[PDB]
DNA sequence: TTCATCATGCATCTGATTGGCGGGT
DNA sequence: AAACCCGCCAATCAGATGCATGATG
């Protein structure tokens, strides 16, 4: 149960969770209201169905706790049990999958 | 090294919050004047927590 | 459109990492702003794409396989696939 | 024509925002 | 040593949610 472990294992927790756990498609962790200002922020953007924020609340549940995970493996291997923002740029630079924050999260 | 899937969409963003910053010209401490008045104005227990009235 | 309407509140995203953390982590103010930054690009960065589509199409209404789509097309294959699962539930 | 579903405005009320201190980093 | 800084607490009120309406395709 190391922190790599649970890391290897995360999607097959996920799957097993989105099979099993009966969801509340109403309560989530982040407000469905201001997702939809996040994507309304972009001029392009008109009308959002219902069913977007709703996917958003999930995935951004799951991206916030894979990338903390991977955030919190840099922190043990330098012995901290606090975690930096210098923790998430090293997370960042292991996966190509996050070229998209180059902006956000300089060097 | 750029992902290739990314390499277009990341551009078009850079772009966009460029837009985006020019528009919204004008983080800061606290958000709200009347929430951190609040908090300044609340009594606290020698630890500095918050409690009851 | 107020200029906070970019970010999700920090409470919210702060809470999610707590529970991704073992009980006595601790987490860095800047690392909750970061997080902050970093999921609200994920949405406008899937967002922007699965609108530059829907465009295209001459379709006013961005809907939710579109967001699975743009997730496809930009790399993320795992968030788009699991999602759909999610979806097909919802529906259900 | 009808149906499914969007934005908008409004009423209700809820949880995000908030900072001084101490002890762990 | 000695800076540094994050969890702890709960009340106000910015705003999230949910419903009615009209628009849209
Ligand atoms: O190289 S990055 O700017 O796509």
């Amino acid at each position: 149960g190391t922190a790599r472990d649970i890391l290897t294992t995360y999607w097959q927790h996920i799957i097993n969770h989105l099979e099993s756990d009966n969801h509340d498609y109403k309560i989530h962790q982040l407000p469905l209201a201001r997702i939809k200002k996040v994507m309304k922020a972009d001029p392009e953007v008109k009308m959002i169905s219902a069913e977007a924020p709703i996917l958003f609340a999930k995935g951004c549940d799951i991206f916030i706790t894979e990338l903390t995970m991977r955030a919190w493996i840099h922190a043990e291997d330098n012995k901290r049990r606090t975690l930096q923002r210098s923790d998430i740029a090293a997370a960042l630079s292991k996966s190509d999958m996050f070229d998209f924050l180059i902006d956000i999260v300089p060097r | 090294y750029v992902n290739a899937k990314q390499f277009h969409r990341i551009l078009k963003r850079r772009v966009a919050r460029q837009k985006l910053e020019e528009q919204l010209r004008l983080r800061k401490p606290y958000l709200h004047e009347s929430r951190h008045n609040h908090a300044m104005r609340r009594p606290r227990g020698p630890g500095g927590r918050f409690l009851t009235a | 459109m107020k200029e906070q309407d970019r970010w999700l509140p920090i409470a919210n995203v702060a809470r999610i990492m707590k529970l991704a953390l073992p009980e006595n982590a601790k987490i860095a103010k800047e690392a909750k702003e970061c997080m902050q930054e970093c999921v609200s690009e994920f949405i406008s960065f899937i967002t922007s794409e699965a609108s530059e589509k829907c465009q295209q199409e001459k379709r006013k209404t961005v809907n939710g396989e579109d967001i699975l789509f743009a997730m496809t097309s930009l790399g993320f294959e795992n968030y788009a696939e699991a999602l759909k699962i999610y979806l097909s539930k919802y529906r259900e």
